[PDB]
């Protein structure tokens, strides 16, 4: 009805970055390029880890924290956002632990893409920007996480989405009947036609030029699939080798047999 | 328990 009107309101309630806020700032930050120009970043945003020793560990390391804190926090206004998805509230409590374990890193590294351009990404509210060169120069396995996800985030903003078809897109992403392990399977998936219907009805006015957005978007959710399935094998090589690199414990809980 | 049910219980 005003389904779509609810959820475009529901995102820009929830989110702190978006596409708009972005893109003032992407058209300033301060660079952080080398390892010198990371430290006066950090001086400066978070004086209080660097008068701790955070400068003494790595810079992956210190890198991979900032990173991590993010998805976390990223990962509460998802289920805030979630939770205002006309239907989303009424769900079994079980059910609606497995749609987020499943569906908040394809809605991050969708969301991901507002906040790059070809040369890098923004960090710390706004307030930063990494360069890909920069995160390309880390030593293994760091350098390897970003780099699929800015060519995710090219092709993804080639397509020139706004904040209303992406609120629409990712509260698709959220409720998806096929995660493993779902119990009221036929009224998710009803859900989910509601959604992805008025998305379609949504494009079809929003972007009257391209005709063939809407299966570009299904696509597009195929290929987060699969993102987040290589993402997850990163995780698991960090999990594996790597001391300083501790995942917080709701991203454990997030990653558990994923 | 699950940190993701405590997310989704949260006033
Ligand atoms: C593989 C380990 C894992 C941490 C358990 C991780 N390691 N690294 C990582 C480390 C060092 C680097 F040099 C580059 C990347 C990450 N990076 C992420 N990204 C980037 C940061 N971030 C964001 O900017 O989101 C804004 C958007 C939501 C609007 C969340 C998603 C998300 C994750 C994640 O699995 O949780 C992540």
């Amino acid at each position: 009805k005003s389904l779509a009107k609810r959820i475009y309101e529901a995102y820009l309630k929830n989110f702190n970055m978006n596409k708009v806020k972005a893109r003032v700032i992407l058209s300033p930050p301060f660079v952080i390029h080398d390892m010198e120009t990371l430290c006066m970043a950090e001086k400066t945003l978070v004086a209080k880890l660097v008068a701790n020793g955070i400068q003494n560990k790595e810079a992956e390391v210190r890198i991979f924290h900032c990173c991590q804190c993010t998805s976390v926090e990223t990962v509460t206004e998802l289920t805030e956002f979630a939770k205002a998805i006309p239907g989303f509230a009424n769900l079994d409590l079980n059910d609606q632990v497995t749609l987020l374990k499943y569906g908040v890193y394809e809605a991050i590294f969708a969301m991901l893409s507002s906040v790059m351009n070809k040369d890098g990404m923004l960090v710390a509210y706004g307030n930063g920007f990494i360069t890909r060169e920069f995160l390309k120069s880390l030593r293994k396995p760091f350098c390897d996480i970003m780099e699929p996800k800015f060519d995710f985030a090219m092709k993804f903003n080639a397509l020139e989405l706004d904040d209303s078809d992406i609120s629409l897109f990712v509260a698709a992403i959220i409720c998806c009947g096929d995660r493993p392990g779902l119990l009221n399977v036929g009224h998710i998936e009803k859900m989910q036609e509601g959604i992805v219907h008025v998305l379609r009805l949504h494009l079809q006015s929003n972007h009257p030029d391209d005709i063939f957005l809407f299966p570009k978007l299904l696509q597009k959710m195929a290929d987060l699939r699969q993102l987040v399935t290589e993402h997850a094998q990163l995780v698991q090589i960090i999990k594996k080798t790597e001391s300083d690199a501790a995942l917080h414990p709701l991203l454990q809980e997030i990653y558990r047999d994923m | 328990p699950s940190l993701l049910k405590k997310l989704l219980l949260a006033p």
